[PDB]
């Protein structure tokens, strides 16, 4: 739970993701697999945790150094957290960086970590629309059709 | 062919596929040579795999 | 990339390894990743090009 998040005057966290912390003083290795039975292209969101200092790293994940790795059929990258002092934004000294990838049907994503991983609580299955980019306006919505 | 049936005889991922297609789409002089000898370069390493 | 660490030890005799290619223009370092994944062409592991 993050004190930066405020929903109805209560601390909370992102709905689509999950923050994982060690239980009973230990952080065992994790391994997750998902098969794409939705027949549509899925989008998965995950992030890494950069702690404020080595003390908070040891308090949260019980390890001075940790890594997270994501592998797929077409996308593979190895991630390394950085522990350093950073400017304070929204009463949070540390920062967390998010990453995304697109999976075709018939592909399996693998998550392996010993710490500093923000787990994907929810995933999104979407269809491909080719165009119609984002626009930026404050005008009121109306129920009329214009080409 | 629109659907190539022999892409990779060992499965894997190719880095910058479209860039290499654009690079190899037109050539003037194209030559194949042995960059490393098979027997001389790896005496202590098995190469028959 | 071996599918399991046992095949990695059987083939290359090192639990960990590094691949590094360096030039005056392009330089990069590669680290093998060992993980299970679904079979394509009757091979769990893949090789990255
Ligand atoms: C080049 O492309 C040809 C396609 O014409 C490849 O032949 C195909 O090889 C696959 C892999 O062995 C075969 O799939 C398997 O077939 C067996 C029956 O033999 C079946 O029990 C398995 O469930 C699986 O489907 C496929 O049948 C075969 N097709 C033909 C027409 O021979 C060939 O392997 C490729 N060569 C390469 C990639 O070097
Ligand atoms: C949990 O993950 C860690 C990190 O990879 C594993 O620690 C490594 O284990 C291998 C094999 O025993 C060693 O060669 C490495 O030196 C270890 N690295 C570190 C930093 O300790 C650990 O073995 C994993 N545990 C389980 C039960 O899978």
């Amino acid at each position: 739970v993050s004190a930066s998040c405020s929903h109805n005057g209560e601390s909370s966290f992102y709905k689509n993701l999950l923050w994982l912390t060690g239980k009973n003083g230990l952080y065992p290795n994790l391994s997750k697999s998902y098969a794409n039975n939705k027949e549509k292209e899925v989008l998965v969101l995950w992030g890494v945790h950069h702690p404020p200092n080595i003390g908070d790293q040891r308090a949260l994940y019980h390890k001075e150094n940790a890594y997270v790795s994501v592998v797929s059929s077409h996308y593979s990258r190895k991630f390394t957290p950085e522990i350093a002092k950073r400017p304070k934004v929204r009463d949070q000294e540390g920062r967390i960086n998010y990453y995304w990838t697109l999976l075709e049907p018939g592909d399996t994503i693998i998550f392996e970590a010993n710490g500093n991983l923000i787990a994907p609580r929810y995933a999104f299955a979407l269809s491909r629309g080719f165009g119609s980019g984002i626009i930026n306006s404050n005008a009121p919505m109306d129920e009329c059709d214009a080409k | 062919k629109p659907n190539p049936e022999n892409g990779t005889c060992y499965p894997g991922h190719f880095a910058d596929y479209e860039e290499l297609r654009e690079q190899l789409s037109s050539v003037s002089s194209f030559e194949r040579f042995e960059i490393f000898p098979k027997e001389s370069s790896w005496p202590n390493h098995t190469t028959t795999g």
